[PDB]
C-alpha cells in the first residue's frame, strides 16, 4: 500500500524538479536523434553491392544435343511426333535447351533435289512440329533446331558455287523464326569460304528479329588463334569447338589450356563442350567421366552435351554399333538385336534409383546450375598449385561462394594450398563443408581443414562455404 | 451492434504476421503444397478457441482482462504464472518482433537482393520503439486516431494487393497453382518441420486472446453466441489463404523464401511505383501493430495492477493526463533486451509455442471447472465436443512438437518454473515489514516526476 496522496504528490512537484523533467526529456530526445543519425550515417557508408546482370534464357541451365531422333528413340517409334513423351523425363535433367536434328529434305548432295523450305514426311509433319513447339513452350524448355546442307554425304556443305546454296538457307532464317522457333546450330564451319562475314550477317540477322535468339556455330579446330579469328568480329556468338578434345589428362595442362582460352577471350560467354556432337564416353577414357561432369558443369558459360551423356552410353563397347548415330537405351528391351547384353547399371531407370550413378550426379548437379547465383554468374579466378591438380574459386560479390578441387593423375594427392592471389573480398577460409564427391567416401555436410586433403586418384571435391564478410 | 464488434475484433486480429510467416511456413512447409492448408486449419483451431473463449466470455462475468478467470479458478498459482509469462515473454517479444519486421521490411528497398547490415535494422528498430513508447504516452488524446490512420492504411495496402492478386490471377494465372506446378518437394515432407510452419500461421493468427475485453464490457449478449466467432473467423481465413495465392501467382516458389522479405519483391516484380507506394503503407500498418499491442499491454498493466501483484507500485496517474508512465518504463526494457540480443524466426517459435501452452493452460482449467461445477448460470448453449477436439489437438502439438528444439522450450519452461519461487517468498514472507518494504513508498518520486 504504496499509494502516496496526490496532493503530497503535488506539493512535492517543485519547479526545479520539472527542470529536471525538461531536461531528461531533451536528452531522451537527443539519444533518439542520435540514434537516427547514427542509422543515416551507418546506412550512407554501407557498401553497394553490384547489381543482376539481366542475363538471357540460354545463360541458366545447359543445353542438351540431339543428333538424330529415330536414334533417340528406337526403330518404330522413331516418328517425330513422339517427342512430347519424353518432355517429362527431359524436364527431370534439368536442362533448359534442345537441339534439334536436321529434319530437311536432302537425299545425297544434290542442290536441285534439296529445298530447306519443307520437312520431310519421314519424321513429322508441320502440325507435329506445331505440337511440339506448343508442349516445349507449355514447359520451360526452348527448342533450337540446326541447318546443314548435307546431313547424308562427307561433303557436309555443298561445295558447288555459293550463293545458291546462301539465299535458300537466309529466308529459311526468318522462315523458321516466324514458324516459333529460338537459336539455331551450325556445324562444320572449316567447310566455308568467308565464313567470318557469313557468320557475321546471319547473326546479325538474329539480333535484329530479336535479343533472346541465339547461335551455335560448330567447328572442329582446336587452335586458339583459328577459334579467334573466328571470333574476331562476333562477341556474342555462341560457339562450340574441339578445344578441349586434346589428350591432356593432367591438371597443369588444363589448367594451362582453360586460363589461356579465357585470357585470349577476355572475361566474355563462351561454351564448354568437349566435342563437336560425339559423346564425353567415346572420346575420353571411361574412368574419368565422374569428374568431367563436374568441370563442365561449373565453368563459367553454357555447358553442351550430347544425348545419351547422363548414363556415360558407349559406342565402341557394343558391337555392331555406328559411331555416328548411337541408339539411346531405356530399359532392357531397347536393344532386340543382342539380348543380354545390357544390364541394369547403365539404364535410366536403373541409374535414377542410385544415388552413386551418373545420372544421379548429373540431376544433383543440375539443381544447383539453375537455382543457384554464384556459379551461375560469378567470377573465376585459380590457384598457382604444383602438380597436376586443378582448383579454382567461384564467387558472386555478396553471395555464398564454391571451391572446386579436381585430381587428374595415377597417385595420391596433398592439399596443394596456396593463397594471397585473391582480393581481400575473395578471400578464403580454412573450414568448409562437403557438398558433392564423384566416388561416395565423404560425409556430406562435415567441414574439413583445408591443408589435410586425402585425394584419391580420379576423384574430385565440390565444396562449399558462407559468405564471409 | 456486430458492425462495431467485428471492426474491434478484425483489427485486433490482423497485424504483421501476415508478412514475415508465409517464407517461413514455405521453408518448413516442405514444397508449395499444404501451405494453404496449413493456414487453413490455423483458422480452424483458432476458430474452436475462440469459441471456447466466448463461452467463458458470456459465462459468470468477472473483469479483470485475461489473467482474472485462471486466478479465480484453478487457484491464483497459475494465474501469477500466466500474468508472469505475459509480461515477460508474449508481449515484449511480440513488440519486439513487431519494430525488427519494421526495420527490415524498411531497410530492403534499398537493397534488393542485397542483405542489410544488422546493426542499422536494430537501430532502426530501436528507434521506431522510443517513438511509439512516446507516442502512446503523453498525448493520449489523438493517439486512438493515430492509430486509425494507421490501421487505414493497412486495409489500403493489404486492398490493394487483393486487388493486384484477383486481376491478375484471370490472365490465365495458373502458374505455381495447380499440382502439376505446385507438388515440387525441393525438402522431404516432414511432419515435425510442418508443426514447426504451422508454429508461424499461430502467431500470424494472433490476437484471439484479446477479443475477451470488450465482448463482455459492451452491449448485452442476450445469448448471442454466433456472431463473435462467425464474423470473424472465415473471412480473415479466406483472406488470408487468398492472399497467399496472391503472393504465389506472382513469384515462383524458389524467389519467396530466398529473401528475408515477402513484400517489397512484390512489388519490384510488376508494376513499378505501387512498388514505392506499397513499403511505406506497410510500415502504417505495422506501426499500428505495435501502437495496439502497446495499448492492450498497458490494460494489462492496470489490470494486475488493480490485483496488488506484479509489484503494486507500477501504472498510476503521473499529474493531469493519467498516463501510465511507469509501465512504460518497464516496457521498453524487456525489448531493449531484445533489440541488443535476438532474431527474428527463433523467437517467431518461442512465442508461438509460448502463447499456444497459455490458451492450452486456460482451455484444461476451463474444462476442468466444467467437470466441477453443476451450478451458476451458463448462458451460452453447451458444446461438450468441441473443447475436448480442442485439447486432445493441442495435447498432440505440446507433445509432438517437443522434439524440435530444446534450446528454446527448456529455457522458456525453466523461466515458467521460475515464477514459483518468488511467489511462495512473495505470498508467504512480505509480511515481514523490512527496512526495504517500509522504504518501497519513497521511490514513488525519486523513479518519476
Ligand atoms: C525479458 C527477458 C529478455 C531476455 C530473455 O528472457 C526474457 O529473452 C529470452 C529469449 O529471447 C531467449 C532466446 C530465444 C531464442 C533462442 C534461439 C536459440 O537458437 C538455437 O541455438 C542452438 C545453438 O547451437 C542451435 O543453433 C545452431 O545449432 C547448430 C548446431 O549446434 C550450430 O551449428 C549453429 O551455429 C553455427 O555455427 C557455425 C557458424 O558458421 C554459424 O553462423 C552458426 O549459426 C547454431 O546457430 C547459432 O550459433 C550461434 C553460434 O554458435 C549461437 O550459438 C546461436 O544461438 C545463441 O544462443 C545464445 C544462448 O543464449 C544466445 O545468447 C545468442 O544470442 C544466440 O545467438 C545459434 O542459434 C539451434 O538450432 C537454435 O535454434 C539460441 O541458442 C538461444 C535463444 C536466442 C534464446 C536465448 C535466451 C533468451 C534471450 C531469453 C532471455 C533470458
Ligand atoms: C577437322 O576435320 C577435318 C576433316 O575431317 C580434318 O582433316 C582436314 O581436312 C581438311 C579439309 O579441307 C584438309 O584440308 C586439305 O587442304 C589441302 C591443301 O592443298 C587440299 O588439297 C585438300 O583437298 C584439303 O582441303 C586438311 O589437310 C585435313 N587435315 C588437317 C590436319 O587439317 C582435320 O584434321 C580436323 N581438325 C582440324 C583441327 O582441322
Ligand atoms: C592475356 O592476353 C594479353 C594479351 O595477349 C596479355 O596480357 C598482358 O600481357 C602483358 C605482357 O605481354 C602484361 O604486361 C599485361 O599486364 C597483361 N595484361 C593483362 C590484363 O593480363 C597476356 O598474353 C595474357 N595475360 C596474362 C596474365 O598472361
Ligand atoms: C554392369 O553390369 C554388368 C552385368 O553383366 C557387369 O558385367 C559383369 O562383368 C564381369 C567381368 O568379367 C563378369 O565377370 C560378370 O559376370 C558380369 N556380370 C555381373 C552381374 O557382374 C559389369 O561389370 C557392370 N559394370 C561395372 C562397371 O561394374
Ligand atoms: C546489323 O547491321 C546493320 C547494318 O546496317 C546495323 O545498322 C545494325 O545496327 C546491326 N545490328 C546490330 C544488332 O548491331
Amino acid at each position: 500500500t504504496g499509494l502516496s496522496k496526490e496532493e503530497l504528490l503535488k506539493v512535492a512537484g517543485s519547479p526545479g524538479w520539472v527542470r529536471t523533467r525538461w531536461a531528461l526529456l531533451l536528452l531522451f530526445w537527443l539519444g533518439w536523434l542520435g540514434m537516427l543519425a547514427g542509422a543515416v550515417v551507418i546506412i550512407v557508408r554501407a557498401p553497394r553491392c553490384r547489381e543482376l546482370p539481366a542475363q538471357k534464357w540460354w545463360h541458366t541451365g545447359a543445353l542438351y544435343r540431339i543428333g538424330d531422333l529415330q536414334a533417340f528413340q528406337g526403330h518404330g517409334a522413331g516418328n517425330l511426333a513422339g517427342l512430347k513423351g519424353r518432355l517429362d523425363y527431359l524436364s527431370s535433367l534439368k536442362v533448359k535447351g534442345l537441339v534439334l536434328g536436321p529434319i530437311h529434305k536432302n537425299q545425297k548432295d544434290d542442290v536441285a533435289q534439296t529445298d530447306l523450305l519443307q520437312i520431310d514426311p519421314n519424321f513429322g509433319s508441320k502440325e507435329d512440329f506445331d505440337s511440339l513447339l506448343q508442349s516445349a513452350k507449355k514447359k520451360s524448355i526452348r527448342v533450337i533446331l540446326d541447318l546443314t546442307p548435307n546431313y547424308r554425304g562427307e561433303n557436309s556443305w555443298f561445295s558447288t558455287q555459293v550463293d545458291t546454296v546462301a539465299t535458300k538457307v537466309k529466308d529459311a532464317l526468318e522462315f523458321w523464326l516466324q514458324a516459333g522457333v529460338d537459336g539455331f546450330q551450325v556445324r562444320d564451319i572449316e567447310n566455308l569460304k568467308d565464313a567470318s562475314s557469313f557468320l557475321a550477317e546471319w547473326q546479325n540477322i538474329t539480333k535484329g528479329f530479336s535479343e533472346d535468339r541465339l547461335l551455335i556455330a560448330g567447328t572442329n579446330s582446336s587452335d586458339l588463334q583459328q577459334i579467334l579469328s573466328l571470333l574476331e568480329s562476333n562477341k556474342d556468338l555462341l560457339l562450340t569447338s574441339s578445344y578441349l578434345s586434346d589428350s591432356g589428362s593432367t591438371g597443369e595442362h588444363t589448367k594451362s589450356l582453360v586460363t589461356q582460352y579465357l585470357n585470349a577471350t577476355g572475361n566474355r560467354w563462351c561454351s564448354w563442350s568437349l566435342s563437336q556432337a560425339r559423346l564425353l564416353t567415346s572420346f575420353l577414357p571411361a574412368q574419368l567421366l565422374r569428374l568431367y561432369q563436374l568441370m563442365l558443369f561449373t565453368l563459367p558459360g553454357t555447358p553442351v552435351f550430347s544425348y545419351g551423356d547422363e548414363i556415360g552410353l558407349d559406342a565402341a563397347a557394343l558391337p555392331g554399333q555406328p559411331m555416328e548415330a548411337p541408339v539411346m537405351l531405356w530399359d532392357e528391351s531397347s536393344f532386340p538385336d543382342i539380348p543380354g547384353a545390357v544390364s541394369a547399371n547403365m539404364t535410366v531407370k536403373g541409374q535414377s534409383e542410385d544415388p552413386g550413378s551418373l545420372l544421379s550426379l548429373f540431376r544433383r548437379l543440375s539443381d544447383q546450375r539453375s537455382k543457384e547465383r554464384s556459379l551461375l554468374h560469378g567470377d573465376f579466378h585459380a590457384f598457382s598449385a604444383g602438380p597436376g591438380l586443378f582448383s579454382y574459386i567461384r564467387h558472386w560479390d555478396q553471395n555464398e561462394r564454391f571451391l572446386v578441387v579436381l585430381n587428374f593423375g595415377d597417385v595420391g594427392l596433398s592439399a596443394g594450398l596456396q593463397a594471397s592471389d585473391l582480393p581481400a573480398s575473395a578471400s578464403l577460409p580454412a573450414k568448409a563443408d562437403l557438398l558433392l564427391s564423384t566416388q561416395p567416401g565423404r560425409e556430406e555436410g562435415s567441414p574439413l581443414e583445408l591443408e589435410r586433403l586425402k585425394l584419391e586418384p580420379h576423384e574430385g571435391l565440390l565444396l562449399r562455404f558462407p559468405y564471409a564478410a | 451492434g456486430l458492425l462495431s464488434a467485428c471492426t474491434i475484433i478484425i483489427g485486433n486480429i490482423i497485424g504483421s504476421g501476415i508478412f514475415i510467416s508465409p517464407k517461413g511456413v514455405l521453408e518448413h512447409s516442405g514444397s508449395v503444397g499444404l501451405a494453404l492448408f496449413v493456414w487453413v486449419l490455423g483458422g480452424g483451431v483458432t476458430a474452436l478457441g475462440s469459441l471456447c473463449y466466448a463461452e467463458l466470455g458470456v459465462a459468470i462475468p468477472k473483469s479483470g482482462g485475461d489473467y482474472a478467470y485462471v486466478t479465480e479458478i484453478f487457484g491464483g498459482l497459475a494465474g501469477f504464472l500466466l500474468l508472469w509469462s505475459a509480461v515477460l515473454i508474449m508481449y515484449p517479444t511480440s513488440l519486439a518482433v513487431i519494430s525488427m519486421t519494421f526495420s527490415n521490411y524498411v531497410l530492403q528497398p534499398v537493397f534488393p537482393n542485397c542483405i542489410p547490415p544488422t546493426t542499422a535494422s536494430r537501430v532502426l528498430s530501436m528507434a521506431c520503439l522510443m517513438l511509439l513508447t512516446w507516442v502512446n504516452s503523453s498525448s493520449v488524446r489523438w493517439a486512438t486516431r493515430i492509430q486509425d490512420m494507421f490501421t487505414g492504411g493497412k486495409l489500403l495496402a493489404l486492398s490493394l494487393i487483393i486487388g493486384v492478386g484477383l486481376l491478375q490471377i484471370f490472365q490465365g494465372h495458373f502458374e505455381e497453382l495447380r499440382p502439376s506446378n505446385a507438388f515440387a518437394f525441393w525438402m522431404t515432407p516432414s511432419v515435425g518441420h510442418l508443426a514447426l510452419a504451422f508454429l508461424q500461421g499461430s502467431f500470424a493468427f494472433s490476437g484471439w486472446n484479446f477479443l475477451n475485453y470488450v465482448t463482455e464490457e459492451m452491449v448485452d449478449a442476450r445469448k448471442n453466441l454466433p456472431r463473435a466467432i462467425f464474423i470473424s473467423i472465415p473471412l480473415v481465413t479466406f483472406v488470408y489463404t487468398f492472399t497467399n495465392i496472391a503472393y504465389f501467382t506472382a513469384m515462383s516458389p524458389q524467389e519467396l523464401l530466398s529473401s528475408n522479405a515477402v513484400a517489397v519483391t512484390f512489388g519490384e516484380k510488376l508494376l513499378g511505383y505501387f512498388s514505392w507506394v506499397m513499403p511505406v503503407s506497410v510500415a502504417l500498418s505495422t506501426f499500428g501493430g505495435i501502437n495496439g499491442y502497446l495499448f492492450t499491454y498497458s490494460r494489462l498493466c492496470f489490470s494486475g495492477a488493480r490485483e496488488g501483484h506484479l509489484p503494486s507500485l507500477l501504472a498510476m496517474i503521473h499529474v493531469r493526463h493519467c498516463t501510465p508512465i511507469p509501465a512504460l518504463l518497464v516496457c521498453c526494457g524487456a525489448t531493449a533486451v531484445i533489440m541488443l540480443v535476438g532474431d527474428t524466426y527463433t523467437l517467431i517459435n518461442y512465442v508461438s509455442f509460448i502463447n499456444y501452452l497459455c490458451y492450452g493452460v486456460t482451455i484444461l482449467g476451463l474444462l476442468l471447472l466444467r467437470w466441477r461445477r453443476p451450478a451458476l448460470h451458463r448462458p451460452i448453449k453447451v458444446n461438450l465436443l468441441i473443447p475436448v477436439a480442442y485439447l486432445v489437438f493441442w495435447a498432440f502439438l505440446l507433445v509432438f512438437s517437443f522434439i524440435s528444439e530444446p534450446m528454446v522450450c527448456g529455457v522458456g519452461v525453466i523461466i515458467i518454473l521460475t515464477g514459483v519461487p518468488i511467489f511462495f517468498l512473495g505470498v508467504f514472507w512480505r509480511s515481514k515489514p523490512k527496512c526495504v518494504h517500509r522504504l518501497t513508498e519513497s521511490m514513488t518520486h525519486w523513479g518519476q516526476e
